[PDB]
């Protein structure tokens, strides 16, 4: 996509702040120093130095979000190619001001949709860490080869609901063997936030939103935390038989967890 | 079709009606009310049932006993109206956006005990007091599909208001039933759920109080909270052998 | 300036009334008042027309450009251009409110007169609020407002003039 | 610190914005100038001792009691000329004379401004044209008929006109009298415009 | 034909001698340091037991009285911006200038800001570009709330607005009322003023 092309070429010199004031170009090689995969990037600054970005960004992020990553993983590669080699995807989180994006459980309504929202509130419950499946490597023993599959779902950016998971048979029905120790898994925990007690009306029940973390967002915040989560706000459709009520309800999906009382 | 000039009709109530005496001066009541609305950012206007009388019967008496399909036509008319109203919009607000119209009157309103099943599909007015309410959760109005297999697309699909579903094609046009709904490819507007219960005087002697759903979409939602006396006006509608529950899509209320 | 002295400088433009009554020729300090023979045209100032009208001593004869087809094409033609466009009157507004209140039994079709003319108004209105919007949001130091009417001015007026007055102000003070 | 009399006193004309000229307060300003006289002294004192005595380091103290004395000026003068601003419309709605009750409030020198003010203005009027000149403040509005439909909100005796006879203004009564003779009534509140 | 005619307030770095408005806004207080002693002074510190304030000690000065004591030389008095003008809060202004609350962040915004110009700092470049930005951002919904808004209760709209903008949306609401007052031929009656009607009501 052009679009895409222009956004990945924006934000690739917004991340090369080397010839300037170099903050973004010490960040990466923090991070890399660090063993992390995830960069915290401030969009004040992007709003500074382009504001078109910030804006579309705000109010468009899942193909920006997409374009920026890309961005980051070569601006990584260009770094040091072993480790772009280690991890498959990279990914970006933000922080900053937002403006009218700065939203409760209580006003995050249906119109904000697909935008980048950074949401207050005291987590009332968190499940257990449990893996997912992310890439399968498979083998098979008659013909000495080693097969590969990639799989996805519908609570990713990127979503495809993925069938076929851990094929057994090759094309002539030869015996297939899956390598555990040479798949790729990552961590998954769903949480709740609620509105602040202090600031919900009086007779009627205070407002909930379910929040998804995975991957290092995962055990980072405990039941009666006052947080600060920012990420995307999608809904996830609901098809039941050959039936879709149409109610579907909705989730945030995560990209930075930040603690208020500490 | 009949369907357009019905539309029609609707939009020339709309562009000609006015209000006041030669004495001291006409205004257009309706269409100067949405110009205004559309600027402010609020889309919705309230559209009385004695104005759509006097300047069409017929027309008033075809929102009395089918409101779905006309209110449908209605809502489409306003749109067009608000539309060429402030046809030259500022840079980025080229999109005309949908208008939501709520109906009033000034009949004598039903009771819940009152309303039979030979008034089903017909527009209603039953007061009654608020008891409960649930979460504001979304409701969705466009939806685009894609198969599994072949990911042929087809979007823009039209869900109908209400508490009513659309069922997902067998034929791909890859297995049966091939298609899933893209997340990010789906239009919602709010949605909630109430319960109205028969007004403390009406209940005869030695009987418990009856309730009944109710259902507020787009700007009705988050205006009454449970403990307010509330007069609705809504479509009734049907969500043991053959039983359905029955429901009230709200179109008005006003909160005494 | 309020909406009233704007319809007072409508109300000295030519229109046609044909009078009952005899009268010989009147020396105003603006003209010279035709002869006014019954049942034969005089033009007459419009607040004379008024007057004549309200006391029953007259019967307006409709304007030229107050037609079905000609208030069609001019509302077509508002619509697809850009800018502004000329008008038939530079007062199209006030006279239209001033005839169709006080004689709209001798004007036929009032009503769709009076249909096209708000949609000629509402049409103007709104580019006269996207040159506003532009002229702000640009931090320009002129505009040029052609064929715009005196009354769509005195709607946006002295809410413009001091908004941009206080953007000046804010806008040279290191200066 | 200082000032804050001269603020309260800003701020108590600040209240009433639309006109409606209040009570002259006299003791608020007395405080001032007793303030500002102590702040002259003590200032002046200061000055001297700095110059006989060699001290340098007071001329900061007399620079922040000059400071306090101009703005305890600034603060008199503008409550001044606000209420001067505030008589001045008096003659131009209630006629010319002026009702006992605003009367009541206003101070003996802003009584003679107003009694200049108005004989300046008279004057002024004759001077416009020949014999009796234009008066300026009558015709406040565009005009559109020679007769209006008028009645009485309340009694007000007997109106005369220059033909010399009388009209018993009885509330709730109606007359149509020509417009020149009563817009002055109708503007003070004694009679209401009736359109049908 | 307004009868009453009050000073009006000079916007930018000057004010009006006979401004009744821009005399309440002077006394805002601003922070300051007393750079060069004030021997005698110190019974305005309650809590100092010494009859004079020390050098180096920080007061919160009212405006009109920082103004009258600064020198470009800084040496009776040095002056710090507040909160609301440095960078922190100038970058969330940047961000949105709609959502801010420019009542409590104090009833005179652009009058205040432009004030602060007269003493000499090295960010003075930045704080009118912010004042400026905030202006040109914010005009437009005002104009809407003040056009479109007709028989209405408008004290929601008017609650998170300073008082140029209140100004404003008082001049667009007595502007949109005589166009509707027109054309329903309510503005052909001679009516007395508001001030009489005041005046009748005590
Ligand atoms: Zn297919």
């Amino acid at each position: 996509d052009h679009e895409l092309r222009e956004a990945q070429r924006e934000y690739l010199d917004f991340l090369d702040d080397d010839q300037d004031q170099g903050l973004y170009h010490g960040k990466v090689r923090d991070m890399i120093g660090s063993n992390e995969h995830r960069l915290i990037v401030n969009l004040n600054d992007v709003r500074r130095k382009n504001d078109k970005r910030a804006n579309l960004m705000l109010n468009d992020a899942f193909a920006e979000t997409i374009a920026f990553q890309r961005a980051l993983k070569d601006l990584v590669a260009s770094i040091d190619a072993t480790y772009a080699k280690q991890f498959e995807e990279f990914s970006v989180g933000f922080e900053g001001s937002f403006g009218s994006k700065h939203v409760s459980p209580r006003t995050l309504t249906a119109s904000l949709l697909g935008s980048l929202v950074c949401v207050e509130g005291i987590v009332t419950k968190c499940s257990l860490v449990r893996p997912k499946v992310m890439r399968s490597v498979h083998y098979c023993p008659a013909t000495k080869k080693t097969l590969e599959r990639k799989y996805s779902d519908l609570t990713s950016l990127e979503a495809f609901p993925s069938s076929s998971i851990y094929p057994t048979k090759d094309e002539e029905n030869n015996p297939l063997e899956t390598e555990y120790g040479l798949s790729t898994y990552k961590d998954h925990q769903t949480l709740s936030i609620q509105e602040m007690p202090e600031k919900a009306p009086a007779g009627q029940l205070p407002r909930s939103v379910d929040i998804i973390a995975d991957d290092d967002l995962v055990d980072k915040c405990k039941p009666g935390d006052r947080v600060q989560i920012v990420g995307i706000y999608r809904c996830l459709p609901s098809k039941q038989g050959g039936f879709t009520s149409g109610t579907f309800r909705t989730i945030l999906l995560a990209n930075n967890i930040k603690l208020m009382s500490k | 079709a009949k369907k357009s000039q019905l539309k029609k009709r609707f939009r020339e109530f709309l562009r000609q009606y006015r209000i006041g005496t030669d004495r001291t001066g006409f205004t257009f009541k309706y269409r100067d009310e949405l110009k205004r609305h559309y600027n402010l950012g609020e889309y919705w206007i309230e559209v009385e049932m004695e104005d759509l009388a006097s300047f069409d019967e017929d027309l008033a008496d075809y929102l009395y006993k089918q409101p779905t399909e006309h209110l449908q036509l209605l809502e489409e008319a306003a749109q067009e109206v608000a539309d060429e109203v402030t046809r030259p919009r500022p840079a980025g607000e080229e999109t005309i956006q949908e208008i939501q119209v709520m109906l009033r009157s000034d009949a004598n309103p039903a009771n819940i005990r009152s309303l039979k099943s030979e008034q089903m599909s017909h527009l209603v007015k039953i007061p009654g007091i608020i008891i409960a309410a649930t979460a504001v959760r979304a409701k969705a109005t466009k939806i685009s599909i894609q198969c599994r297999s072949c990911r042929n697309t087809i979007g823009n699909i039209a869900v109908r208001p209400g508490l009513e579903g659309y069922a997902m094609p067998r034929k791909c046009n890859c297995p049966l039933d091939p298609y899933f709904i893209i997340p990010d490819k789906c239009k919602c507007v709010d949605f909630q759920t109430l319960k109205l219960q028969e007004s403390p005087d009406a209940v005869p002697h030695g009987e418990l109080p009856r309730h009944m759903q109710l259902y507020c979409d787009r700007y009705l939602c988050d205006k009454v909270v449970p403990g307010n006396r509330v007069t609705i006006m809504g479509i009734y509608s049907i969500r043991g052998v053959g039983i359905r529950s029955s429901y009230i899509r709200v179109v008005g209320i006003q909160v005494d | 300036m309020d909406a009233s002295e704007v319809e007072f400088l409508a109300e000295k433009e030519q229109v046609t009334v044909i009078p009952n009554f005899s009268l010989d020729k009147v020396y105003l300090i603006g003209g010279d008042l035709g002869p006014f023979n019954p049942s034969l045209p005089v033009e007459v100032p419009l607040w004379l027309a008024i007057n004549l009208k309200q006391r029953q001593k007259c019967r307006i004869v409709p304007p030229e450009w107050m037609d079905v087809e000609k208030l069609e094409a001019i509302r077509d033609q508002e619509r697809r251009e850009e800018t502004f466009t000329p008008m038939p009157s530079p007062y199209y507004m006030e006279l239209t409110k001033l005839l169709l209140n006080h004689a709209a039994d001798n004007i036929p079709k009032a009503d769709e007169i009076r249909t096209l003319v708000k949609d000629t108004w509402d049409t103007r209105i709104a580019k006269l609020r996207l040159s506003a919007d532009s002229f702000v949001k640009g931090q320009e130091a002129h505009a040029k407002l052609d064929n715009l009417t005196l009354m769509e001015i005195n709607t946006i007026g002295t809410f413009f003039t001091e908004s941009l007055n206080h953007m000046y102000k804010l806008r040279t003070s290191l200066q | 610190m200082f000032c804050e009399k001269a603020i309260e006193l800003i701020r108590e004309l600040q209240r009433a914005s639309d006109g409606q000229l209040p009570a002259f307060n006299e003791d608020g300003i007395r405080q001032i100038l007793e303030e500002m006289k102590a702040l002259y002294e003590q200032n002046q004192a200061d000055v001297n001792e700095a110059k006989t005595e060699g001290r340098s380091d007071l001329i900061p103290t007399i620079k922040f009691r000059h400071c306090c004395l101009l703005r305890n000026r600034r603060c008199i003068v503008a409550y001044l000329y606000d209420r001067l601003l505030r008589i001045r419309a008096l003659r131009w709605e209630y006629g010319s004379v002026l009702p006992s009750a605003l009367r009541f409030h206003m101070s003996t020198e802003e009584m003679d401004w107003f009694n200049q003010y108005k004989r300046s203005l008279a004057t002024y009027m004759r001077s416009l044209g020949g014999e009796e000149g234009l008066d300026i403040t009558q015709d406040m509005k565009p005009p559109k008929s020679l007769y209006i439909e008028v009645r009485c909100l309340r009694d007000y005796g007997e109106f005369e006109i220059d033909d010399g006879t009388t009209i018993l203004l009885k509330k709730n009564s109606q007359h149509f009298l020509p417009r020149w003779k009563c817009e002055q009534l109708i503007r003070q509140g004694v009679l209401e415009h009736v359109l049908s | 034909w307004e009868p009453y005619m009050p000073v009006e307030p000079g916007l930018g770095r000057e004010e009006n001698f006979l401004s009744l408005e821009d005399l309440l806004m002077s006394q805002e207080k601003l922070p300051c340091c007393i750079e060069s002693g004030f021997p005698r002074l110190g019974f305005l510190d309650k809590g100092g037991d010494s009859d004079s304030i020390p050098e180096g000690s920080k007061m919160e000065l009212p405006l009109w009285l920082a103004k009258g004591l600064y020198d470009n030389k800084r040496r009776v008095l040095s002056v710090e911006l507040p909160k609301i003008y440095r960078e922190g809060w100038r970058t969330v202004f940047s961000a949105d200038a709609n959502v801010v609350d420019l009542h409590k962040m104090g009833p005179h915004y652009y009058g205040f800001g432009s004030q602060l110009l007269n003493f000499d700092s090295p960010e003075n470049p930045e704080i009118a570009k912010t004042i400026l930005q905030t202006f040109v951002g914010r005009f437009r919904r005002i104009m809407d709330s003040s056009q479109n808004a007709y028989n209405e209760d408008t004290s929601g709209l008017v609650a998170r607005l300073d008082e140029l903008e209140r100004s404003l949306f008082r001049a667009g609401q007595r502007g949109l009322n005589a166009f509707q007052s027109w054309e329903r031929g309510k503005a052909a009656q001679i009516t007395a003023s508001n001030l009489v009607q005041n005046y009748k009501k005590r």
